C-alpha cells in the first residue's frame, strides 16, 4: 500500500513484478496504471518484447508479401 | 547532447521562505509563480520526450546471438557485457569521463541509465543481426558479411571488391574499433559538447543561489532579520524590495533555461534524426554521417545524450 | 491486391481520425498554450503589485496626483513586467514554431513533391508517396509507405562457383529453399535460374569466403547445340 520509490514515496498504489508498457510516467522508471476490484499498480517499465534474431553465417530472411500501410503525421 | 536535467524551482519557498508575511506580499504580484512553474514543468517534460525520440525507436527489443560468427568482425568494445550496470565498455568510458535549500528540486529523468542502455543495445543487435530492415519493418537476419556486401553495394563499389577483402576489411575496422577506444580512454576533451551542457546548467543554479545573499537595495538580505529588526509599517517596503530583486532574478533564470532548452531539443531532434537515418539505415547525405562514404553506424549512450560511431 | 490494400489503408485512417481525438495533441496544445499566455496577460490586470487598488481611474479619484502618481507608477511597473514576460513566452513559442514549419516545409518538399530515401523520415517503413491535408494552423500528411510482410528462413551463401570463376548476383541474392538455388530481389521473394546473366563474374573459387558449388546456367546453349 506505501511504495517507496527512487523518486519518492508512492501512497496508494501496490508494486507489482509485473512490467508493462509505460501508461502514467513517475519517475526513475516507475509507471504507473489502473488494472484488476481494480486498483492502481506502480511497477517498472517494459521495454518491449525481447527478442532473439535467429542469426547464422548462412541464413537470410527474405519477405514473399507486402502490406502497404498509411500513417499520418501532424505538424 | 539529447537533455538537460529536469529541475524544478517553487517560486514560493524561493522569493519567500517561511515567512508567512512575505507570501502574503507576493500574492499581489498576481499569477507569476505559476507561470514560471508552468514554464520549468514544460521544460522538465520535454526533456524526456527528448530522451523517448532519440533512443526509443526500436519496437522490440532485440538481443545478439551468444555465438559470434560476425565474418570476422569484433563488436565486443561495444555490444553489452553482464559482469558490471549492463552496459558496455566504451558506454563505460564514456560515464567515466563526464563529471537544495530552497525548492530547487531535481526530477529524476523518466528513462534510468539502465534502460538506455538497453535500448542502444537493442539498437546494436538490431544493425548488426538485420541490417536497415529492423528499421522498416520486420527484422530479417542477414549474414553480416553479405550485409557489409550490400552497404557497399550502396556507395557505388561491387560487392567482389568486399568479399575478396574480406579479412582485411575486418582488421581495418576493428584496428579502428580500438583506436576509438584509445582515442577516448586518454584524453576527455572530446565531450566538450556534454559536460558543456552540464556546466552551463551548474552555473545557471549557483548563479540562481548566490542571488539570494543580494540585499537589492534593501537592509539586510535575510528574511526574518528584517521581520525582526523593523515594523511591518517599513519591513513592508524592505521585503517588496527583496520580492522584486528575487523575482527578476528568477525570470531572468528561467528564461536562460527557456533559450537553453529549445536549443537543446534543436540538438536532440538532429539526434534523432542522425540515427534513424544514419543507424536504422544507411545514408546517402555528404558529410552528414561522418567524413567520408558512409556504411554504417553504431550507438552507443552517454549522460544525458548520445555518442556515434560512424563507421565510413 | 495494392490498390484494395491502399483504399482499405485510408479507411482506416478515415476511422481513426473519426472516432478518437488525441492523434491532434499537437495542434490543440498550440492553441491551448497561447490561450492560456493570453489569460494570464489578462489576468495580470487584477492585480495591484504593492498599490492601493487594481483599478487605475480609482485611484486617480481616491487619491491626489502627489500619491496617485507612486500608486500609479507602481502599476506601471507592474503591468510592464508582465507584458515583457508575455512576449518573451510569445518571441520564444514562435522560434519553436517557426521550427515546426521549416520542418514542415522539408517534408512536403522532400515527401510530397518527390519520393525520399530517408529512413523512418516520411513514416516507418520504406516510402511510397504521401499525400498532404490542411489542418487548423497546421498540415497533415498520409505517408503512403510500404512496409515487407512475412518472411522465410532461407540459406544463402554469397556467391557461387561453377567453372572455377566466382559469381555474385547482379542486383539480388542468392537463396536456396535446400534442394536447388536461385537469386533473388532483397525485398520480395521471386526465385529465379541463376543464369549467366543475372550474375557477373570475378576472380577465381579460391579467395572468398563461404562459396558454394552451383551450375550457373547459360542461355547461349540451347542455342549452340541446335
Ligand atoms: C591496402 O592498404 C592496406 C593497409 O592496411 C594494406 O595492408 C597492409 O599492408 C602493410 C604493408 O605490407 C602491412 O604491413 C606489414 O605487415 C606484415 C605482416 O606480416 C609485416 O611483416 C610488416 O612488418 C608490416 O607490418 C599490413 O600488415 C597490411 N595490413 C593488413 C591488415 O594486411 C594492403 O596491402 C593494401 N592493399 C594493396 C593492394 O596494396
Ligand atoms: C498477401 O497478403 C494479403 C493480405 O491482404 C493476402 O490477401 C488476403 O488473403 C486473405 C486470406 O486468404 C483473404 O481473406 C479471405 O478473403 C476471401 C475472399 O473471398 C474470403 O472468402 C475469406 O473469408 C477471407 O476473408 C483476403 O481477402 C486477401 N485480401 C485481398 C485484398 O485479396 C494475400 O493472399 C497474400 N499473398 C499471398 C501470396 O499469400
Ligand atoms: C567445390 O568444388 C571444388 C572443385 O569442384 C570439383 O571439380 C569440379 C570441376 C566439379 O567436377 C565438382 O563436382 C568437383 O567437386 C572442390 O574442391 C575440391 O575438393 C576436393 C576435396 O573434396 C579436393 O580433393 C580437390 O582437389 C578440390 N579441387 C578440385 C578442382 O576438385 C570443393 O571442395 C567443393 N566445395 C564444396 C563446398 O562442395
Ligand atoms: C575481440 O576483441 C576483444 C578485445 O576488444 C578480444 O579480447 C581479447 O582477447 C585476447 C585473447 O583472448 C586477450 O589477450 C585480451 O586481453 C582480450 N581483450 C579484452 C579487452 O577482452 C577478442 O579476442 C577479440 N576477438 C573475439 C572473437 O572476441
Ligand atoms: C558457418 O559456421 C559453421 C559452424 O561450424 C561452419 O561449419 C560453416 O562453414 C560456416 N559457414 C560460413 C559461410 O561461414
Amino acid at each position: 500500500n506505501v511504495f517507496q520509490t527512487r523518486a519518492g514515496c508512492l501512497i496508494g498504489a501496490e508494486h507489482v513484478n509485473n512490467s508493462y508498457e509505460c501508461d502514467i510516467p513517475i519517475g526513475a522508471g516507475i509507471c504507473a496504471s489502473y488494472q484488476t476490484s481494480q486498483s492502481i499498480i506502480a511497477y517498472t517499465m517494459s521495454l518491449g518484447a525481447e527478442n532473439s534474431v535467429a542469426y547464422s553465417n548462412n541464413s537470410i530472411a527474405i519477405p514473399t508479401n507486402f502490406t502497404i500501410s498509411v500513417t499520418t503525421e501532424i505538424l | 547532447p539529447v537533455s538537460m536535467t529536469k529541475t524544478s524551482v517553487d517560486c514560493t519557498m524561493y522569493i519567500c521562505g517561511d515567512s508567512t508575511e512575505c507570501s502574503n506580499l507576493l500574492l499581489q504580484y498576481g499569477s507569476f509563480c505559476t507561470q514560471l512553474n508552468r514554464a520549468l514543468t514544460g521544460i522538465a517534460v520535454e526533456q524526456d520526450k527528448n530522451t523517448q525520440e532519440v533512443f526509443a525507436q526500436v519496437k522490440q527489443i532485440y538481443k545478439t546471438p551468444p555465438i559470434k560468427d560476425f565474418g570476422g568482425f569484433n563488436f565486443s568494445q561495444i555490444l553489452p557485457d553482464p559482469s558490471k550496470s549492463k552496459r558496455s565498455f566504451i558506454e563505460d568510458l564514456l560515464f567515466n569521463k563526464v563529471t537544495k535549500f530552497n525548492g530547487l528540486t531535481v526530477l529524476p529523468p523518466l528513462l534510468t541509465d539502465e534502460m538506455i542502455a538497453q535500448y542502444t543495445s537493442a539498437l546494436l543487435a538490431g544493425t548488426i543481426t538485420s541490417g536497415w530492415t529492423f528499421g522498416a519493418g520486420a527484422a530479417l537476419q542477414i549474414p553480416f558479411a553479405m550485409q557489409m556486401a550490400y552497404r557497399f553495394n550502396g556507395i557505388g563499389v561491387t560487392q567482389n571488391v568486399l568479399y575478396e577483402n574480406q579479412k582485411l576489411i575486418a582488421n581495418q575496422f576493428n584496428s579502428a574499433i580500438g583506436k576509438i577506444q584509445d582515442s577516448l580512454s586518454s584524453t576527455a576533451s572530446a565531450l566538450g559538447k556534454l559536460q558543456d551542457v552540464v556546466n552551463q546548467n551548474a552555473q545557471a543554479l549557483n548563479t540562481l543561489v548566490k542571488q539570494l545573499s543580494s540585499n537589492f537595495g534593501a537592509i539586510s538580505s535575510v528574511l526574518n532579520d528584517i521581520l525582526s529588526r523593523l515594523d511591518p509599517p517599513e519591513a513592508e517596503v524592505q521585503i517588496d524590495r527583496l520580492i522584486t530583486g528575487r523575482l527578476q532574478s528568477l525570470q531572468t533564470y528561467v528564461t536562460q533555461q527557456l533559450i537553453r532548452a529549445a536549443e537543446i531539443r534543436a540538438s536532440a531532434n538532429l539526434a534523432a534524426t542522425k540515427m534513424s537515418e544514419c543507424v536504422l539505415g544507411q545514408s546517402k547525405r555528404v558529410d552528414f554521417c561522418g567524413k567520408g562514404y558512409h556504411l554504417m553506424s553504431f550507438p552507443q549512450s552517454a549522460p544525458h545524450g548520445v555518442v556515434f560511431l560512424h563507421v565510413t | 491486391l495494392i490498390a484494395n490494400q491502399f483504399n482499405s489503408a485510408i479507411g482506416k485512417i478515415q476511422d481513426s481520425l473519426s472516432s478518437t481525438a488525441s492523434a491532434l495533441g499537437k495542434l490543440q496544445d498550440v492553441v491551448n498554450q497561447n490561450a492560456q499566455a493570453l489569460n494570464t496577460l489578462v489576468k495580470q490586470l487584477s492585480s495591484n503589485f504593492g498599490a492601493i487598488s487594481s483599478v487605475l481611474n480609482d485611484i486617480l479619484s481616491r487619491l491626489d496626483p502627489p500619491e496617485a502618481e507612486v500608486q500609479i507608477d507602481r502599476l506601471i511597473t507592474g503591468r510592464l513586467q508582465s507584458l515583457q514576460t508575455y512576449v518573451t513566452q510569445q518571441l520564444i513559442r514562435a522560434a519553436e514554431i517557426r521550427a515546426s514549419a521549416n520542418l514542415a516545409a522539408t517534408k512536403m518538399s522532400e515527401c510530397v513533391l518527390g519520393q525520399s530515401k530517408r529512413v523512418d523520415f516520411c513514416g516507418k517503413g520504406y516510402h511510397l508517396m504521401s499525400f498532404p491535408q490542411s489542418a487548423p494552423h497546421g498540415v497533415v500528411f498520409l505517408h503512403v509507405t510500404y512496409v515487407p510482410a512475412q518472411e522465410k528462413n532461407f540459406t544463402t551463401a554469397p556467391a557461387i562457383c561453377h567453372d572455377g570463376k566466382a559469381h555474385f548476383p547482379r542486383e539480388g541474392v542468392f537463396v536456396s529453399n535446400g534442394t536447388h538455388w536461385f537469386v533473388t530481389q532483397r525485398n520480395f521473394y521471386e526465385p529465379q535460374i541463376i543464369t549467366t546473366d543475372n550474375t557477373f563474374v570475378s576472380g577465381n573459387c579460391d579467395v572468398v569466403i563461404g562459396i558454394v558449388n552451383n551450375t550457373v546456367y547459360d542461355p547461349l546453349q540451347p542455342e549452340l547445340d541446335s
